[PDB]
C-alpha cells in the first residue's frame, strides 16, 4: 500500500545574530519541503521563524508635500541624523532614502490657470512653491545618514487642489523600482508614508480623463520622478497590497490624528502594515518610526505564495511557549530576538495534473522563505 | 443565455481614440436603431484630441462610422467686462453619451472654463459640457450647468461654497423617460459632486449659439452638504433613474458616490428635488461602491430593483486575505413593508484585478422570460485579462448565483472590453434585446445580436 | 380614489376560525400589496401579515404568523387573512392595509372582531 | 424587532396651534417612518411619509422633521378637524411596529 511522507531539504539553523557581513542570516527554518502526499490526504509540516537581532533596515521616508505639509518640512530638515543615533541600537546598519508626492500633475488635481500657477501654484497665495509632482524619488537608500538631512532642506511643498493626495502613486512605485531607491534585498523594508490627508485609489483618476489602470511597472526614469503619472490611474489596494508583500515591504501608514481612522482601516486590507500618529509639525515621526518597528517585528502573520487551489491549508501556530491556536497565524506581541513556530498542514484536494508543483510559506516583510517543492507520487 | 458571440459585428473608429469608452443606442425618426459611441480621444481641427462622438448606423458588417458634427473649437466672448473663455481641448467629448429617442446628448466633462475681469479669474476648471444634437435636423445645443463666473477672489471667502466649477458635468449622464437630463457632475461643490437637471426640451429652447454663460432657468442642481461624511465624495460618479417613491409623475435618482464617508462609498436615492430617499453604505474601504449604477426590475414584482459595482471590492480567499476581484450589489426594492437596503445578492468575480461591476448594462428580458437580466462586465477579468462580461439572469428572488454565459473578449490584452455596455434595446427586430459592448482600449465596439 | 372597503363586525365562538375579506376597489389590484394591521383594545395596533397579489408572498410578523393564514382573490381584487384558533385576547378590530413602497397608504373601515 | 415608543400618549393645545407629536425608535433608522391620524370610529389615513412626504389627500400644515432615531410630526394651525390618534411606524425592518398613539384634544 502506497504511503505518504515529507523529508526537509536544507532546514538549517535559526540565526542568533544579525549583524554578519554576508553571512546569509536565515530567518525561517525548515528553507525547502519534499511533500510527497496521495490524493485526498494530509501530511504536515512545522516551521519556525524567528525575528533576529541587528537585522538591516530600509527606512524610506516616502511623505507628503502638500501645502498643509510645509509645516513638516521645518521638522524633518533634521530628521535622519536623529533617526540614526536613535535607530543605531534597534538595528547594525540601516539604510534611509526619501520620496514624496503631491498628486497627479494634471487638471482638476492643480492650478492650470493663469499661467503662471503652473510655473507655481502658491500664486493666488502671497508665497511660492514648486509646481506639482507625481511622486519624485529624492535619495536612494544610502547608509551614510548624513545625506538624508541634507537633501531635505534642498525640497519644498507644493500645493494641490483636493484635500485626497495621490500617495498610492508613490507608495507602488517606490515599492516596484527596486534598484532605483535602492531596497537591500537582505533586509527588513519600512516605507514611512507621512501624509495628512485621505489618497486617491484605482478608477479614482477619471476625473483627470486618466483611464488606464496602474500596472506596477517602475516608471521612475532616469529623471528620477514618476513620469507616467499624468496617463496611468492610481493603484487600487488589491494591486498594492501584492507590490507591498512580493518586494518584502513593511508600509507605515505616519499619518495626522484627524486621519488615523481613516488608515487604521485600510491597515486591515494591507497585511503587515502599521497606523501612525503624527502631530501637526510632525515632531513625533521620529519616535514614530521605532514605535511602528517594535510593533512590525511584533507579528510573524503568515502569507503564503503561489498557493494552487487544490492545496488548502489549516496550520496552528506556536505562540509563547506552549499557546497552540488552532488556526492563527498571528502570534503577535513578540520580541527583537524571540523565536517562534508554527504547525502546518497541507490539505491536498484530489490529484493535481500537474507532477510537481511548490509554494512558499514566507512570512510577511520577510525575505527569507520557506519554498514547498510539492511531489505527487 | 441567448447572446451567440460567434458572429459580432465590430465597430471602429479612429485609431488612438478611445472609441467605445461610453455608448448608448439611439432610435431614429424611421425606428433604425443606429449606435452613438463616445471617442472622447478623437483628434479635432486643430490636431488635438478634443473628443468627438460616432452615430454609428446598425450595418451587419461593423466597420467604421461618421461622426456627429459637433463644436470642438475653443470659443471666447467679451460679454460684460468678462472674458468668458471655453477651452474645448481634452475635453472628452463622448466621455459619457445617452439619446432621448431622437437627441445625441453627449458629454464633455473635462471640457475647462475660465472668466477674466481685468486682473484675476475663475482660476480654469473642467466645468464640463453636453452638446445635445438631433441627428434628424442638425441643431444643435450646449448645456453646461456649471459654466459659474464668480471670481475666485470670492470663492476663498466663501469657504468654497456652492463651488461648483470643477464640475465635470457630463461626466455621468442619464436621460429620464419623460425627458429631463439628469447629469452626474462629481467635482461639484469641490469634489463633493452634484447632479443638473434640465429638460431636454428647455435646453434646445434656451441656447443662444455665442453666448457661453447662460442658465437654464428651469434646471434643478444638488445641493452643497457640509457632512464631513460627504466630502470628496466623488458624488453623482454615476447617476441612473428609476422609481422609488410610488409618485409616477417624479423619478428617483439612483446616485452613485464612490469615495464615500472616506473612500467606503455609497449609493444613495432622491427624489426629483435631491431629497435623500434611501443610501446603500458599503461593505468595506477602497472598493468604489458605486462606480457603475444601475436599475432594472430582476424580479418581475414591478419594483425597481437597482445594482452597485464594487469593482475594487477584495474578496477572501484562503490563500489572499483578500485578493481584489471586484463585486456586483443587488438591492432588491421590497415589495412589502420593509425598506431597500439590505443587499440581496452578492455577485463577485473571479479573476484578480477583473474590476467585475465597473460597468452593469440592464439588458432586460434577455430570453423573453417575464424576468430582466443584467450583464456585469470585468474589463481585466478572464484567465487572461483582456476583459469579460457576465450575463446574469434573473430568475425570482434577485438575480442567478452563477453567470448564464460570459463573454470572452475578442480584442487583445489591454482593450478594457466591457467598461461600458448598453441594453435592453433591439437593434435589428430578433423581438430581443442586443447587448453592445464598448472595448476602449482596442477602439472599437462589439455588439452581440441575442439568437433566440 | 382608492376605498379598502372592508367587511363588517363579526362575533365568533372561541376555537372556531373567522374569515375578513377587504375588497379594494379602483386601483389595479396586483399594484402593491396588502398589509394587514390588528387594533386591540387598547388602540395600539401591531400589523399581522403581508401577502403579494402576483404570488403569494405572505409575510407576517412571526408573532401571528401561525393563526394568521393570510389569502387572496386576485380576480375579485379581494384579500383575506382568515384568523384561526381564535381567543378571547384577540378580540380586536382589524384594518386590512396596503403597503406601497413601504408605507400604508390607505386602511379603510377596520373589521370590528369579537370573542365570546 | 425595533420598537416604537410615542412618550405623550395624551398630548393637549389650544385650537389654530401648533404642536409637535414626538416619536422614538429603540434601534437607529434612517429617515423610513411613516405618520397615521386615526380619529374616532376608525377611518385611519396616512399622513407624511418617509419622515417628510405629504400624502396626496392631505393638507400642508403638516410636516415631519426627524432623523436617526427622534422623530417628530409638527402640524401647524390645529383645526378642529385634526383631533385624532397619531401614530409612527418604523417601516425600516421587518416587522413594521407602529407608536404607542398620541390622543389629541383641543383646548
Ligand atoms: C474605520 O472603520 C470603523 C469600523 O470599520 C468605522 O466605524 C464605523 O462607522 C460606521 C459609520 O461610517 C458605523 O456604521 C453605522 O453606525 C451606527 C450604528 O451604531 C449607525 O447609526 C450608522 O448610521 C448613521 O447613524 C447616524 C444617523 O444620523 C449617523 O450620525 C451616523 O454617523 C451614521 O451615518 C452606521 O450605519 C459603524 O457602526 C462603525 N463601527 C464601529 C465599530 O464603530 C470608522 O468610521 C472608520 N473610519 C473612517 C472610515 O474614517
Ligand atoms: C490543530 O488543532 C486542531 C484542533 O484541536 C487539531 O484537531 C484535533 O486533533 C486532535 C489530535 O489528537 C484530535 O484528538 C483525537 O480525537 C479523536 C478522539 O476523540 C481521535 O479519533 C482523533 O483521531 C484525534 O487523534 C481532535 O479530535 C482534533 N479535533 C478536531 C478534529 O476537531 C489538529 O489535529 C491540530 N493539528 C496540528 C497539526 O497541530
Ligand atoms: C504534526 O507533525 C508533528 C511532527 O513532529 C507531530 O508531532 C508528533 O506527534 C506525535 C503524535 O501526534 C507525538 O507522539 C510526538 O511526540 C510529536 N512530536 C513532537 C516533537 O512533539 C504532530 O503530531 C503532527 N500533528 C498532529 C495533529 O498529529
Ligand atoms: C494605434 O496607435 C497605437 C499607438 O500609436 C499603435 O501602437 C497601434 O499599432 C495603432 N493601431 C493601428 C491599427 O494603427
Ligand atoms: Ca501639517
Ligand atoms: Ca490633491
Ligand atoms: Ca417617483
Ligand atoms: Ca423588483
Ligand atoms: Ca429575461
Ligand atoms: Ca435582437
Ligand atoms: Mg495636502
Amino acid at each position: 500500500f502506497p504511503v505518504s511522507e515529507a523529508r526537509v531539504l536544507e532546514d538549517r539553523p535559526l540565526s542568533d545574530k544579525g549583524s554578519g557581513d554576508s553571512s546569509q542570516v536565515t530567518q525561517v527554518s525548515p528553507q525547502r519541503i519534499a511533500l510527497r502526499l496521495r490524493p485526498d490526504d494530509s501530511k504536515n509540516f512545522s516551521i519556525q521563524v524567528r525575528q533576529v537581532e541587528d537585522y538591516p533596515v530600509d527606512i524610506y521616508y516616502l511623505m507628503d508635500l502638500s501645502y498643509s505639509m510645509k509645516d513638516d518640512l521645518w521638522s524633518i530638515q533634521n530628521l535622519g541624523t536623529k533617526l540614526a543615533t536613535q535607530m543605531r541600537k534597534l538595528t547594525s546598519n540601516l539604510r534611509i532614502g526619501f520620496g514624496a508626492f503631491v498628486d497627479k500633475p494634471v487638471s482638476p488635481y492643480m492650478y492650470i490657470s493663469p499661467p503662471e500657477a503652473l510655473e507655481n501654484p502658491c500664486y493666488d497665495m502671497k508665497t511660492t512653491c514648486l509646481p506639482m509632482f507625481g511622486y519624485k524619488h529624492v535619495l536612494t537608500l544610502t547608509d551614510q545618514v548624513t545625506r538624508f538631512n541634507e537633501e531635505v532642506k534642498k525640497q519644498s511643498v507644493s500645493r494641490n487642489r483636493d484635500a485626497p493626495e495621490g500617495g498610492f502613486d508613490a507608495i507602488m512605485q517606490a515599492t516596484v523600482c527596486d534598484e532605483k531607491i535602492g531596497w537591500r534585498n537582505d533586509a527588513s523594508h519600512l516605507l514611512v508614508f507621512t501624509t495628512d490627508a485621505k489618497t486617491h485609489i484605482a478608477l479614482d483618476g477619471r476625473l483627470a480623463g486618466i483611464v488606464q489602470p496602474n500596472d506596477g511597472q517602475c516608471h521612475v526614469g532616469s529623471d528620477n520622478h514618476y513620469s507616467a503619472s499624468t496617463t496611468m490611474d492610481y493603484p487600487s489596494l488589491g494591486l498594492m497590497t501584492e507590490k507591498l508583500s512580493q518586494k518584502n515591504i513593511n508600509l507605515i501608514f505616519a499619518v495626522t490624528e484627524n486621519v488615523v481612522n481613516l488608515y487604521q482601516n485600510y491597515s486591515e486590507l494591507i497585511p503587515g502594515t502599521t497606523v501612525g500618529v503624527l502631530s501637526m509639525d510632525s515632531s513625533n515621526v521620529l519616535q514614530l518610526i521605532v514605535d511602528a518597528y517594535g510593533k512590525i517585528r511584533s507579528k510573524v502573520e503568515l502569507e503564503v505564495r503561489d498557493l494552487p487551489e487544490e492545496l488548502s491549508l489549516s496550520f496552528n501556530a506556536t505562540c509563547l511557549n506552549n499557546e497552540v491556536i488552532p488556526g492563527l497565524k498571528s502570534c503577535m506581541g513578540l520580541k527583537i530576538g524571540d523565536t517562534v513556530s508554527f504547525s502546518i498542514e497541507a490539505k491536498v484536494r484530489g490529484c493535481p495534473q500537474e507532477k510537481e508543483k511548490s509554494f512558499t510559506i514566507k512570512p510577511v516583510g520577510f525575505k527569507d522563505s520557506l519554498i514547498v517543492q510539492v511531489t505527487f507520487d | 443565455l441567448n447572446l451567440d458571440p460567434v458572429q459580432l459585428t465590430f465597430y471602429a473608429g479612429p485609431n488612438g481614440s478611445q472609441f467605445g469608452f461610453s455608448l448608448d443606442f439611439h432610435k431614429d425618426s424611421h425606428g433604425r436603431v443606429a449606435i452613438v459611441v463616445g471617442a472622447p480621444r478623437t483628434l479635432g481641427p486643430s490636431q488635438e484630441e478634443t473628443g468627438g462622438v460616432f452615430l454609428c448606423p446598425w450595418r451587419a458588417e461593423g466597420g467604421q462610422c461618421p461622426s456627429l458634427l459637433f463644436d470642438l473649437r475653443d470659443e471666447t466672448r467679451n460679454v460684460g467686462s468678462q472674458t468668458l473663455q471655453t477651452f474645448k481641448a481634452r475635453q472628452g467629448l463622448g466621455a459619457s453619451v445617452v439619446s432621448w429617442s431622437d437627441v445625441i446628448v453627449a458629454c464633455a466633462p473635462w471640457q475647462h472654463w475660465n472668466v477674466l475681469e481685468k486682473t484675476e479669474e475663475a482660476e480654469k476648471t473642467p466645468v464640463g459640457s453636453c452638446f445635445l444634437a438631433q441627428p434628424e435636423s442638425g441643431r444643435r445645443a450646449e448645456y453646461s450647468p456649471c459654466r459659474g463666473n464668480t471670481l475666485s477672489r470670492i470663492y476663498v471667502e466663501n469657504d468654497f461654497s456652492w463651488d461648483k466649477r470643477y464640475c465635470e458635468a457630463g461626466f455621468s449622464s442619464v436621460v429620464t423617460q419623460a425627458g429631463e437630463l439628469v447629469l452626474g457632475a462629481p467635482g461639484g461643490y469641490y469634489f463633493l459632486g452634484l447632479l443638473a437637471q434640465a429638460p431636454v426640451a428647455d435646453i434646445f429652447s434656451s441656447y443662444r449659439p455665442g453666448i457661453l454663460l447662460w442658465h437654464v432657468s428651469s434646471q434643478s442642481l444638488s445641493f452643497d452638504s457640509s457632512n464631513p461624511e460627504y466630502f470628496d465624495g466623488y458624488w453623482g460618479y454615476s447617476v441612473a433613474v428609476g422609481e422609488f417613491d410610488g409618485d409616477l409623475n417624479t423619478t428617483e435618482y439612483v446616485v452613485g458616490a464612490p469615495t464615500w464617508s472616506w473612500t467606503l462609498g455609497a449609493v444613495e436615492i432622491l427624489d426629483s428635488y435631491y431629497q435623500r430617499l434611501h443610501r446603500l453604505r458599503g461593505e468595506q474601504m477602497a472598493s468604489y461602491f458605486g462606480h457603475s449604477v444601475a436599475v432594472t426590475d430582476v424580479n418581475g414584482d414591478g419594483r425597481h430593483d437597482l445594482l452597485v459595482g464594487a469593482p475594487l471590492y477584495m474578496e477572501s480567499r484562503a490563500d489572499r486575505k483578500l485578493a481584489e476581484v471586484g463585486r456586483v450589489y443587488l438591492f432588491l426594492q421590497p415589495r412589502g413593508p420593509h425598506a431597500l437596503g439590505a443587499p440581496s445578492l452578492l455577485l463577485t468575480g473571479t479573476q484578480l484585478y477583473g474590476r467585475f461591476g465597473s460597468a452593469i448594462a440592464p439588458l432586460g428580458d434577455l430570453d423573453r422570460d417575464g424576468y430582466n437580466d443584467i450583464a456585469v462586465a470585468a474589463p481585466y477579468g478572464g484567465p487572461s485579462g483582456r476583459g469579460q462580461v457576465l450575463v446574469f439572469l434573473g430568475q425570482s428572488e434577485g438575480l442567478r448565483s452563477r453567470p448564464s454565459q460570459v463573454l470572452d473578449s475578442p480584442f487583445p490584452t489591454g482593450s478594457a472590453f466591457g467598461f461600458s455596455l448598453r441594453g435592453a434595446v433591439d437593434i435589428d427586430d430578433n423581438g430581443y434585446p442586443d447587448l453592445i459592448v464598448g472595448a476602449y482600449g482596442a477602439n472599437q465596439v462589439a455588439v452581440y445580436r441575442a439568437q433566440p | 380614489e382608492v376605498l379598502l372597503q372592508q367587511s363588517g363586525p363579526e362575533l365568533v365562538k372561541p376555537g372556531a376560525s373567522v374569515k375578513i375579506p377587504c375588497k379594494t376597489s379602483g386601483y389595479t389590484f396586483t399594484d402593491s400589496n396588502m398589509d394587514w394591521v390588528k387594533q386591540s383594545h387598547g388602540k395600539s395596533l401591531e400589523w399581522i401579515g403581508d401577502i403579494n397579489p402576483n404570488n403569494g408572498g405572505t409575510l407576517y410578523n412571526q408573532k401571528f404568523k401561525d393563526k394568521a393564514t393570510l389569502t387572496i382573490d386576485k380576480s375579485s381584487s379581494t384579500a383575506y387573512m382568515e384568523l384561526r384558533t381564535l381567543t378571547s385576547e384577540d378580540t380586536a378590530v382589524y384594518y386590512c392595509t396596503r403597503s406601497y413602497y413601504g408605507r400604508f397608504d390607505y386602511w379603510g373601515q377596520g373589521t370590528a372582531l369579537t370573542v365570546s | 424587532d425595533i420598537q416604537m415608543t410615542q412618550t405623550t400618549s395624551s398630548l393637549s393645545a389650544s385650537l389654530g396651534d401648533r404642536v409637535t407629536i414626538s416619536c422614538r425608535a429603540s434601534q437607529d433608522i434612517s429617515n423610513y417612518l411613516n405618520w397615521y391620524q386615526q380619529k374616532s370610529d376608525g377611518t385611519v389615513k396616512l399622513l407624511i411619509y418617509y419622515t417628510s412626504r405629504l400624502h396626496s389627500g392631505v393638507p400642508s400644515r403638516f410636516s415631519g422633521s426627524g432623523s436617526g432615531t427622534d422623530y417628530s410630526l409638527t402640524i401647524s394651525n390645529l383645526e378642529q378637524e385634526d383631533i385624532a390618534t397619531y401614530f409612527c411606524q418604523q417601516g425600516n425592518t421587518l416587522p413594521p411596529t407602529f407608536g404607542g398613539g398620541t390622543k389629541l384634544e383641543i383646548k
